[PDB]
This record gives structure tokens, C-alpha cells and sequence, in this order.
């Protein structure tokens, strides 16, 4: 099964405090409203990161 | 997996939904950072004595906006429309 | 303070560039300058300060909406009331300066003289109509006046006579029409807010180019001095100065080149005041 | 300050009016130093005291972090041929704080050494051990004939 | 602080940081609270204060005394006198209200006669004695003859490259 | 004028700003720019061409730059007296040529005439202006009533000193009977706000 | 109007002047400005990075 996901994994890049701003960032995301993958031992490919849900 | 290093990110969060992804935005605080240096190309999930879904990252341009107390509330994915 | 931050080496550096920097104040001295000269030629053309009397007969025009209140904050009026409200304050107390080297001067004139400055106009016009332009005022009654006013147009001064509450009506109905459109819609004033906006962004652009390599090995002088020694960190030095001078260089020009065009508006509106306020 | 006026203008007559001559910073004094809090001595010696090394092609690395790293004790040594040190400088390195370091450890005849640097080609630098374009922390190269001759 | 140099003044900083930051900022990498590596505790940081001066003259042909105004700085770590453009050192205040020859600003401005300074005097003030049944009518006319100077060209100048 | 003195500032603030632009480009040439000397007659007779060039190429690109500066300088004082000069043609135009009818373009009160004189790099403009004094204030009517009609001014204003009624012009005070010949009638008064028997 | 020539000058100074100075934009693009060579590919092409 396929599902979409909306606007997940998006984390903290950097060890910096900031408030009441807006900043651009540059880096690994998962790309919003993408394509996930339900699951059910299988190997799996590690491109270059994975995000891992749960239930 | 950056450069030498290995980064593990996490958060928890009750839902409602029953189904799939609920609707909302939550920031995931970062927990272990390895300076382990090997690579790694294939993973393998472990039991105990369910569904996990499985999502690839790309390499992409956002905006986050930052609120008073200095946690993210939204953000934009620049390169969708 | 802007090229070489709270540094010794640099500034002594920076002296073999000869005087580049005479002309940078002295350019930003003449334009706050004339900034000030641009308001005075503005409104400081009437000599006395005029009062409206106790005496409300005006012959049925209202003029309480735009005569100030004294139960105001800067005694202002209505109408100038909602336009500070619909143009988007450190005017506290003192607190202008930055790190970088960049500061904001207070104007000459503070509001409440140019409040005081359009009262005046005001009640000249309204209590002794254009002779208070030539020489002192005369008073005359506004029914009087205004049929004064209709004869340079062409139209005889009995039309007025009977139809003064027509007339009344129809401008007090205006009035109010002026205030509602003020008061609702917030986007008349777009002439006021392109001048901020693009001195906001002149300015954060010249504030945001000094996080740039320009081909040295960092973009911050302490660390380049705490750890390159001295016969050889100054080649890295260089490279530094030369971009910092171009980037204050092209914001000079600039705000030069949009200083003329806002010279050039305040003639025009000093014309529209002298020509179109205190004549016909 | 109407000397210094005087200065500015470059003249002995001032007229009537407002000029500006200058600013003033508060000078500040009694510097404060703070630094973290482990004294745990490092590993630097055992580097050099290896007494096997490995071949070009395949260095030996090694990952130094969590250390009090002391280098005046090593600069002053005077048993190293050759010292180039890029980067940053030898004799300030003990004011620095870094995050982790990099130890690469290999031999090499003597008419190579001089290969050993960023920006530029040849043999052993193209097809062994290439460095990078930006910098290195520094190599430090020096005689051992009786090991391994 | 472990490599982070700087000068200013070290507040107790009120904002929270969260576990795992090490140091907070604003727009344009201006650092703004550290945490210190030994006593954990968070710190705000601040430049002390700077900034120009100015010289208040009448003149060497009149006076030999000057007035000096530091900008845009309070005059609490520099008869001294608190205005809204900086703080004024050497001018005496005056609550008459006179037209004034030397600008400050907000309003403020100082001349001679020494060195007061005091804010400035818009005009005279009259009421008009309006009515609706009179008007004021002039007998006598005087001649009266201006003069203005208008610009109209410069030198003419020209450079060589070689 | 032959007394009292700086009542000509714009020129002489016009020849400042011009000399001193001109002294400050003239005084860039002793600068060292970062090469080793700042002549160029010591740099090529004291040195072979291999880094002579690189001198030569400091003290180049600095004079170049400092000469750019100054040429757009002075685009922008041009264009500033360009505005000024068509201003004075304006005012020539309609001041001397002519009478102004708008207010406040030549001299403070009602125009009357201009005469012209030079300056060294200018113009002065000396115009004759006509204003009212001696001021003294009646009690006025908008209309009259005779005989159930309403007489109104064709030119001028109802004044009375007290017991006599008159009609005078605007800007001077001189009073005149009131005959048919200077009032026109229009309907009868009963709406008009002010009228008066006479 | 039809007849004398050079009647409409002001137009025709300007369309000039905006040519000539797209024209010396476009020219500045082959100068050596000190390097070696003036074009980028060859001069990339020929020699190391350093
Ligand atoms: C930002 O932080 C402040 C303070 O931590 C939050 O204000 C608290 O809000 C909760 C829930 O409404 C109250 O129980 C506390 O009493 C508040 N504390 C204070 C000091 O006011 C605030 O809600 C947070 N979020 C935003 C958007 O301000
Ligand atoms: C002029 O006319 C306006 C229009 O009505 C008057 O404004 C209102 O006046 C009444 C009468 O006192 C008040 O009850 C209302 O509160 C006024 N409106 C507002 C929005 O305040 C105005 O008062 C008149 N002025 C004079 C001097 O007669
Ligand atoms: C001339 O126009 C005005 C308005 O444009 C007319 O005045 C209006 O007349 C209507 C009908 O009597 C009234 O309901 C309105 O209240 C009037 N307006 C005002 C402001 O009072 C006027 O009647 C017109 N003239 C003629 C001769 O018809
Ligand atoms: C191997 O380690 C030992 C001890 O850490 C080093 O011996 C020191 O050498 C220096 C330099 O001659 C002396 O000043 C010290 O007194 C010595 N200390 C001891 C305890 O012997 C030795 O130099 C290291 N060898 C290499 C090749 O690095
Ligand atoms: C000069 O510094 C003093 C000391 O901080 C200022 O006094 C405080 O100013 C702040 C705002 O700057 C106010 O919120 C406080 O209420 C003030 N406290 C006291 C006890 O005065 C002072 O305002 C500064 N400026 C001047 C002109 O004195
Ligand atoms: C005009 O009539 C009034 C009536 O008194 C006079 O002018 C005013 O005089 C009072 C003093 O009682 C002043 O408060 C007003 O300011 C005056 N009004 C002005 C100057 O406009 C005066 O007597 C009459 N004018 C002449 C020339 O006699
Ligand atoms: C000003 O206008 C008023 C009327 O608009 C004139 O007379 C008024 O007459 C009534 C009686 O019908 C009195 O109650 C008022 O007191 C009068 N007005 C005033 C202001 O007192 C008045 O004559 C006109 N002229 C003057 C100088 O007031
Ligand atoms: C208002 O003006 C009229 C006309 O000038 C004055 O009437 C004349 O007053 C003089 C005063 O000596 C008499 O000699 C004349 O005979 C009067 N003329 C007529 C036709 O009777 C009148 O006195 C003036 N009023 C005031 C108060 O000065
Ligand atoms: C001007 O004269 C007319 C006519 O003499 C006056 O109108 C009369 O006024 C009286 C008293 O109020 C009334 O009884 C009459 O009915 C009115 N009409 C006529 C035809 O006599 C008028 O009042 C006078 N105006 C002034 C200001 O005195
Ligand atoms: C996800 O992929 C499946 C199979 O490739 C496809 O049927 C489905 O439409 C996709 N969903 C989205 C949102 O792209
Ligand atoms: C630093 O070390 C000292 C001495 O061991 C100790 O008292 C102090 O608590 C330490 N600071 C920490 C752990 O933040
Ligand atoms: C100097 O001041 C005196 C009196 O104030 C005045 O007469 C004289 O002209 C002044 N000198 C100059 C050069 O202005
Ligand atoms: C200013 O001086 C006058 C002198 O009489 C005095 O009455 C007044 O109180 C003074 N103002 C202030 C704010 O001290």
C-alpha cells in the first residue's frame, strides 16, 4: 500500500536559537506531500537517509 | 549519514486518526549524533519477542519560520509549485 | 566601524587607500541635510500662528472633522488620525545606533510643528480667505468668501446665495464620503510606502553583504587575525576591503540618484501649497 | 575640541555652525577566558612512537577528539626535517578549540615529500593520497632511516 | 567562549533554550545569548555603547567657547543636559522660547548672545477677530521691491586619462 | 547689497562644492594604493617588468576607480544645475516678458513687474510688488432689499460707516453711492440670508 | 514637416544614444582585462586550477 505524506519529517538542521524569523535552508528533506511506502524482515535500500514512521 | 557522521532524530505525538498520517506540523528534536565514519547502504527493521512506513530524503530548499519561544510552526517547500 | 570592525590592523591598512571615505560622509551629510531644508520650504510659509475663534458660524459647513481636537494625543485631527494609523516606533526615547556603524537622526522639525504648522494654514484660510498671502489678514465672512469664489469661475455670486444649503449639505455629505473611504480602504496611501519600503530594502541589502567571503578564507576579521600570522595575514585582509568599499560605494550612488527624485517631489508639492491652498 | 575642529576644517577661522570631528567607544578591559572542563592528556605521542607505519596505499588513519592537545611541546622539537605548516600557524595553535582531528600516518622516499600539498599533480599525489583545494591542518615529515633501511 | 571572541556587556538572558542548542543569535549572525561550558547558565551579550561627536561654535571672530553633543548615547557613563538626539555638554537650559540660528534637533536648538539652549519658537500667535457681520478693509498701499539669485550654469572642465 | 554681505550663498556654495570636488580628485594621486612607491618614474627606473607590471597594475585600477568616482559626481551636479537654469528660464519667461497671475511665483504680495540683472554665474531678479496697509474694518451686507427686489454688486462689496450704506472695491477703500447702474436686481429676497432695508 | 531634413532630432539623439551605449556593453566583453587570455573555455581548458 502507498500513502501520502503531508507535511512530514521536517526536523531542527542546525544548534542554534533563533525566534521571530523566517530562514532559508539548504539540505536532506523529504520532499512534502511524497510517497510512502506501508509496510508488513525485508532489506532495504539506504539512499542517503530514511525516514522511519510508525503506528 | 553526513560526512563521517551518523544522526538520529526522533519525536512522539498522540493521534486521533486511525488510518495513516494525520494532518498537522511537529519539529523532531534531534537525540544521537555518532561519529562513527563507515557507510551504510541497506538497513534491516528487528522484531521484538505491525506497519512501519518508509520515506527516502532528497536534497531540497526550505523556508521555516520561527515563533517567540523559537519552535518551528510551519515551513515551505520551495521547488513544489 | 563598517569595513574594519573594532580593529587596529585593518584601520591601519585601510589608510593606504588614500581618502575614500571623506566622500562617503560628506555625500551622506549633504543628502540628511537637504532632508531637513525639503520639509522646511514645505510648510514654513506662514509667518503668524493663526487661531479659529469660539465662534462656529460658518453658514452650515462643518469643518470639525479636520480642525484639531484637544483631547487628542498631538492634538491632531481626524483625518490625520487614520492616515497615521494606515501608514505602518524607537521614537521612545534613545535608542538609534547599530553595531555595524549605521544610525538614524532624529528630524529638526517633530510632528507636533507640523500639526501646528497645518492648524495655522487652516484657520488662515478659512477666517481671512487669500489675503493673508499678500499681507496681514483680513477677516470676511465664509458665505461672503465663497461667493467670491464662484465669481472667478465664471458663475454669477447670486446662484450661491440661494442655494447655500444645498451647498452646505452637498460638501458636508463629501466630507463624510472622504472619511468613510479613509477610514475602510487602507490602500490610497501607496505613494507614502514605496519610499520605505525601498529605503528598508536598500538598507537590508548593504547589511547583508558582510557575511561574503569575496575570496578570502573566512568572513569574519577577528578569526583571520586570531589565526593567520601577521607578515602573511594581510594578503587575506586584502580582498576584504575591496568588496566592503564597492558594496558602501554603490549604496552611496544610489541614494543619491533617489534623494534628486524626492527633491524634485517636495518642489512640487511646495507649488501645489503656495499656488493652490492660500490663492485660487 | 576647537583645536580639533580646526583640524577638520584644515583652518584657523571657523564660522558660525555644527561640525563633526569625531567618535568615542568605551574601552573595555579585565578580559574574561572560559574554556571546558576535562584535562585528560592526549594521544599525540603514540602516533609518532608507532614503530610500524603502512604503505602509500593504503594510510593509516586516526580520529583524535576529547583532549587537552598540547603542540608547543612538539614545535620546539628539533629532530623534524621539514615543517611547512599551512592552514593557520604553528605558534598560535595552542589559542585555538577544535572539534575533531585528523591523523594520517604513512612513508614516503625522500623526493616526494615535497608533493605533499594542495593544487598541483604528479604520481603519488594524483593516484595515492590526493588532498583537498581548501587546506590541510599540515603535514609534518621527518627522517627515519635506521627503521626501515 | 571557547574560541568566540568578543566585547560587550554580559546580561542574565531571559530567553529559554532549548537542551540541545549551544548558542543563540538574530538575523544576520549577531550571537545574542551563549551558554558558558562550565556553569552551564546562559548569558545575552551587547555592545557598550559608541558613537560620534559634534561641536556647537558662534564662532572664532565672536567667542572662543564651544558646546559639545555626544549622539545618540546616554549621558549617564560618558551643566550637562538631556536631549532626544544624544546629550549636550557646555549649554545651559533656558525656558524662554527665541528663533534660533543653530539647528540641533527634536526640536532642540542653541545660539549665542552663553550658549543657551532651548527649543525653538514657531512664530508669533494672533486671533484673527472673526465675525459674520464685518469685514476689514485696507486705505493706504505701499511699493515694495524683492530680490532673488538664481543659478544657471558652472565651470566647464575637462580630464585626461594618459 | 553693498552692506550687508552673503546674500549670494547658492553661488558661492555652487563653487565650493566644485572646487573642493576638483582638490579632492587632484589630491588622490599621492596615494600608495598598496604598491611600492606612488610615482611611476622611480617604479620603472628601479625595477625589471615581471612585478613592475603588477605595480603598475595596483596604481592603474586605483586612479581608474577614483576618476569614475568623480565623473559620476559630477553627472549628478549637472543634472542638478540643468533643473535650476530651466527654473530661471521659467521664471524669466513669465515674470518679464509678461504679468503673474500665480500667487507667490515672484515676490511676496500682487505682482506688478521684474527687471533683470547678471551675476557672475547667475541671474538676479528684482520684482516690484504692491501691498496693502492701514487697515480698518466695517460692517457689511450680501444684498439689499427696495421695494421686495434684491440688488446684489456687479463689482465690489456693501460697506456702511454707521448710517450710510456703500459700495466699495475689494482691494482699496473708496466709496460710492448706490445707484442702478453698478447693482443688479435678481428676483425678490426672502431666501437670501442677510438682506437689509434700504 | 515632410520637406527639411533634421527636424526631429530629439527622438533620434536618444534611439542613438541607447544603441551606443547597448553597443559598448556589448564590446567590453572581449577585453584581456589583464589575464591571459580573453576567452574562458580555452584559458580553463589550458592550465590547472591553482
Ligand atoms: C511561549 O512561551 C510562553 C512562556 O513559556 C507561553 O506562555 C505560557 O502559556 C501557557 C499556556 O497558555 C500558560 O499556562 C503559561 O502561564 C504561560 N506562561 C507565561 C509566562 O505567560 C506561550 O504560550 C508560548 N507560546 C507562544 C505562542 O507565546
Ligand atoms: C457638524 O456636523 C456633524 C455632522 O452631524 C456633527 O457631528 C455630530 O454632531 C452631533 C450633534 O452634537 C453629535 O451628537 C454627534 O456625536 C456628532 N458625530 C460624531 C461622529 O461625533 C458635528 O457635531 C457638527 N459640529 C458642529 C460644531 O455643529
Ligand atoms: C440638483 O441636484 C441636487 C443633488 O444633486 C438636487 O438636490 C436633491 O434633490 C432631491 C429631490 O428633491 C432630494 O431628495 C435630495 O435630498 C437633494 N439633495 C440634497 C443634498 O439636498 C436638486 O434638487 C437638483 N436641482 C433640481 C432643480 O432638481
Ligand atoms: C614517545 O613518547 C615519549 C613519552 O611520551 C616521548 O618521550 C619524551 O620526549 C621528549 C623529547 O625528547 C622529552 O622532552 C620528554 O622528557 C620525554 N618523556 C619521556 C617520559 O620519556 C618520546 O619523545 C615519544 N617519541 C616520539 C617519536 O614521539
Ligand atoms: C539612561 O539610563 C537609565 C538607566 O537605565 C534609564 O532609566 C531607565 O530607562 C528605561 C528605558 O531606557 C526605563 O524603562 C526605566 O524605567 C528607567 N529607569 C529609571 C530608574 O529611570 C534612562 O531612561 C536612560 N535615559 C535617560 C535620558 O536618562
Ligand atoms: C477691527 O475690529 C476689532 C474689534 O475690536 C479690532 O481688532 C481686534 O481687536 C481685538 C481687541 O479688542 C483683538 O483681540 C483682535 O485680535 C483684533 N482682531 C484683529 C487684529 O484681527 C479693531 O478695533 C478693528 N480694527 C481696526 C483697524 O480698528
Ligand atoms: C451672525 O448671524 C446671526 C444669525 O445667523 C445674526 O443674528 C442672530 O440673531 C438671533 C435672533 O434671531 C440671535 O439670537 C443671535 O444671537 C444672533 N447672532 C449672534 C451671533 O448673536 C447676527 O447678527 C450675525 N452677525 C453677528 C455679528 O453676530
Ligand atoms: C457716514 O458717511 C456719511 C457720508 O459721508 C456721513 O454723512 C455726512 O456726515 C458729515 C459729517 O460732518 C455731514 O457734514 C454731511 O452732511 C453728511 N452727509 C449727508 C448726505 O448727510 C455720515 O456722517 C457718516 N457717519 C459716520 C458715523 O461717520
Ligand atoms: C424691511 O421692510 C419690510 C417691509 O416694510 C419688513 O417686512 C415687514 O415686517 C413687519 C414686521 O415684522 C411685518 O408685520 C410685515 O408683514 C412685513 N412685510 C411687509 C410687506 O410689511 C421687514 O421686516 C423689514 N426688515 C427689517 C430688517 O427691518
Ligand atoms: C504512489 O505510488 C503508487 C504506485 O507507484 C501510485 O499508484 C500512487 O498514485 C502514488 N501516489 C502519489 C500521491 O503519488
Ligand atoms: C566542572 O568541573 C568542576 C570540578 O570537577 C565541577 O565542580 C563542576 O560542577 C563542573 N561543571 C559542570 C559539570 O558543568
Ligand atoms: C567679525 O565680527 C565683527 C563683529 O561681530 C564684524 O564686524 C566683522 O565683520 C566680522 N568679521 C568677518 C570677517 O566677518
Ligand atoms: C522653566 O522656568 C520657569 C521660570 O519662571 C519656571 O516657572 C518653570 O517651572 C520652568 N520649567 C520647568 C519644567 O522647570
Amino acid at each position: 500500500a502507498y500513502t501520502n505524506s503531508f507535511t512530514r519529517g521536517v526536523y531542527y538542521p542546525d544548534k542554534v536559537f533563533r525566534s521571530s524569523v523566517l530562514h532559508s535552508t539548504q539540505d536532506l528533506f523529504l520532499p512534502f506531500f511524497s510517497n510512502v511506502t506501508w509496510f508488513h524482515n525485508p532489506v532495504l535500500p539506504f539512499n542517503d537517509g530514511v525516514y522511519f514512521a510508525s503506528t | 549519514n553526513i560526512d563521517g557522521y551518523f544522526k538520529i532524530y526522533s519525536k512522539h505525538t498522540p493521534i486521533n486518526l486511525v488510518r495513516d498520517l494525520p494532518q498537522g506540523f511537529s519539529a523532531l528534536e534531534p537525540l544521537v549524533d555518532l561519529p562513527i565514519g563507515i557507510n551504510i547502504t541497506r538497513f534491516q527493521t528487528l522484531l521484538a519477542l505491525a506497519a512501519y512506513y518508509v520515506g527516502y530524503l532528497q536534497p531540497r530548499t526550505f523556508l521555516l519560520k520561527y515563533n517567540e519561544n523559537g519552535t518551528i510552526t510551519d515551513a515551505v517547500d520551495c521547488a513544489l509549485d | 566601524m563598517y569595513i574594519c570592525g573594532d580593529s587596529t590592523e585593518c584601520s591601519n591598512l585601510l589608510l593606504q587607500y588614500g581618502s575614500f571615505c571623506t566622500q562617503l560622509n560628506r555625500a551622506l551629510t549633504g543628502i540628511a541635510v537637504e532632508q531637513d531644508k525639503n520639509t522646511q520650504e514645505v510648510f514654513a510659509q506662514v509667518k503668524q500662528i493663526y487661531k479659529t475663534p469660539p465662534i462656529k458660524d460658518f453658514g452650515g459647513f462643518n469643518f470639525s472633522q479636520i480642525l484639531p481636537d484637544p483631547s487628542k494625543p498631538s492634538k491632531r485631527s481626524f483625518i490625520e488620525d487614520l492616515l497615521f494609523n494606515k501608514v505602518t516606533a524607537a521614537r521612545d526615547l534613545i535608542c538609534a545606533q547599530k553595531f555595524n556603524g549605521l544610525t538614524v537622526l532624529p528630524p529638526l522639525l517633530t510632528d507636533e510643528m507640523i500639526a501646528q504648522y497645518t492648524s495655522a494654514l487652516l484657520a488662515g484660510t478659512i477666517t481671512s480667505g487669500w489675503t493673508f498671502g499678500a499681507g496681514a489678514a483680513l477677516q470676511i465672512p465664509f458665505a461672503m468668501q465663497m461667493a467670491y469664489r464662484f465669481n472667478g469661475i465664471g458663475v454669477t455670486q447670486n446662484v450661491l446665495y440661494e442655494n447655500q444649503k444645498l451647498i452646505a449639505n452637498q460638501f458636508n455629505s463629501a466630507i463624510g464620503k472622504i472619511q468613510d473611504s479613509l477610514s475602510s480602504t487602507a490602500s490610497a496611501l501607496g505613494k507614502l510606502q514605496d519610499v520605505v519600503n525601498q529605503n528598508a530594502q536598500a538598507l537590508n541589502t548593504l547589511v547583508k553583504q558582510l557575511s561574503s567571503n569575496f575570496g578570502a578564507i573566512s568572513s569574519v576579521l577577528n578569526d583571520i587575525l586570531a589565526r593567520l600570522d601577521p607578515p602573511e595575514a594581510e594578503v587575506q585582509i586584502d580582498r576584504l576591503i575591496t568588496g566592503r568599499l564597492q558594496s558602501l560605494q554603490t549604496y552611496v550612488t544610489q541614494q543619491l540618484i533617489r534623494a534628486a527624485e524626492i527633491r524634485a517631489s517636495a518642489n512640487l508639492a511646495a507649488t501645489k501649497m503656495s499656488e493652490c491652498v492660500l490663492g485660487q | 575640541p576647537l583645536s580639533e575642529t580646526k583640524c577638520t576644517l584644515k583652518s584657523f577661522t571657523v564660522e558660525k555652525g555644527i561640525y563633526q570631528t569625531s567618535n568615542f567607544r568605551v574601552q573595555p578591559t579585565e578580559s574574561i577566558v572560559r574554556f571546558p572542563n576535562i584535562t585528560n592528556l592526549c594521544p599525540f605521542g603514540e602516533v609518532f612512537n608507532a614503530t610500524r607505519f603502512a604503505s602509500v596505499y593504503a594510510w593509516n588513519r586516526k580520529r583524535i577528539s576529547n583532549c587537552v592537545a598540547d603542540y608547543s611541546v612538539l614545535y620546539n622539537s628539533a629532530s623534524f626535517s621539514t615543517f611547512k605548516c599551512y592552514g593557520v600557524s604553528p605558534t598560535k595553535l595552542n589559542d585555538l578549540c577544535f572539534t575533531n582531528v585528523y591523523a594520517d600516518s604513512f612513508v614516503i622516499r625522500g623526493d616526494e615529500v615535497r608533493q605533499i600539498a594542495p593544487g598541483q599533480t604528479g604520481k603519488i599525489a594524483d593516484y595515492n593520497y590526493k588532498l583537498p583545494d581548501d587546506f590541510t591542518g599540515c603535514v609534518i615529515a621527518w627522517n627515519s632511516n635506521n627503521l626501515d633501511s | 567562549f571557547n574560541g568566540l571572541t568578543g566585547t560587550g556587556v554580559l546580561t542574565e538572558s531571559n530567553k529559554k533554550f532549548l537542551p540541545f542548542q549551544q548558542f543563540g543569535r538574530d538575523i544576520d549572525d549577531t550571537t545574542d545569548a551563549v551558554r558558558d561550558p562550565q556553569t552551564l547558565e546562559i548569558l545575552d551579550i551587547t555592545p557598550c555603547s559608541f558613537g560620534g561627536v559634534s561641536v556647537i561654535t558662534p564662532g572664532t571672530n565672536t567667542s572662543n567657547q564651544v558646546a559639545v553633543l555626544y549622539q545618540g548615547v546616554n549621558c549617564t557613563e560618558v551643566n550637562v543636559f538631556q536631549t532626544r538626539a544624544g546629550c549636550l555638554i557646555g549649554a545651559e537650559h533656558v525656558n524662554n522660547s527665541y528663533e534660533c540660528d543653530i539647528p540641533i534637533g527634536a526640536g532642540i536648538c542653541a545660539s549665542y548672545q552663553s550658549i543657551i539652549a532651548y527649543t525653538m519658537s514657531l512664530g508669533a500667535e494672533n486671533s484673527v477677530a472673526y465675525s459674520n457681520n464685518s469685514i476689514a478693509i485696507p486705505i493706504n498701499f505701499t511699493i515694495s521691491v524683492t530680490t532673488e539669485i538664481l543659478p544657471v550654469s558652472m565651470t566647464k572642465t575637462s580630464v585626461d586619462c594618459t | 547689497l553693498s552692506s550687508t554681505a552673503s546674500a549670494l550663498g547658492k553661488l558661492q556654495d555652487v563653487v565650493n562644492q566644485n572646487a573642493q570636488a576638483l582638490n579632492t580628485l587632484v589630491k588622490q594621486l599621492s596615494s600608495n594604493f598598496g604598491a611600492i612607491s606612488s610615482v611611476l618614474n622611480d617604479i620603472l627606473a628601479r625595477l625589471d617588468p615581471p612585478e613592475a607590471e603588477v605595480q603598475i597594475d595596483r596604481l592603474i585600477t586605483g586612479r581608474l576607480q577614483s576618476l569614475q568616482t568623480y565623473v559620476t559626481q559630477q553627472l549628478i551636479r549637472a543634472a542638478e544645475i540643468r533643473a535650476s537654469a530651466n527654473l530661471a528660464a521659467t521664471k524669466m519667461s513669465e515674470c518679464v516678458l509678461g504679468q503673474s497671475k500665480r500667487v507667490d511665483f515672484c515676490g511676496k504680495g500682487y505682482h506688478l513687474m521684474s527687471f533683470p540683472q547678471s551675476a557672475p554665474h547667475g541671474v538676479v531678479f528684482l520684482h516690484v510688488t504692491y501691498v496693502p496697509a492701514q487697515e480698518k474694518n466695517f460692517t457689511t451686507a450680501p444684498a439689499i432689499c427696495h421695494d421686495g427686489k434684491a440688488h446684489f454688486p456687479r463689482e465690489g462689496v456693501f460697506v456702511s460707516n454707521g448710517t450710510h450704506w456703500f459700495v466699495t472695491q475689494r482691494n482699496f477703500y473708496e466709496p460710492q453711492i448706490i445707484t442702478t447702474h453698478n447693482t443688479f436686481v435678481s428676483g425678490n429676497c426672502d431666501v437670501v440670508i442677510g438682506i437689509v432695508n434700504n
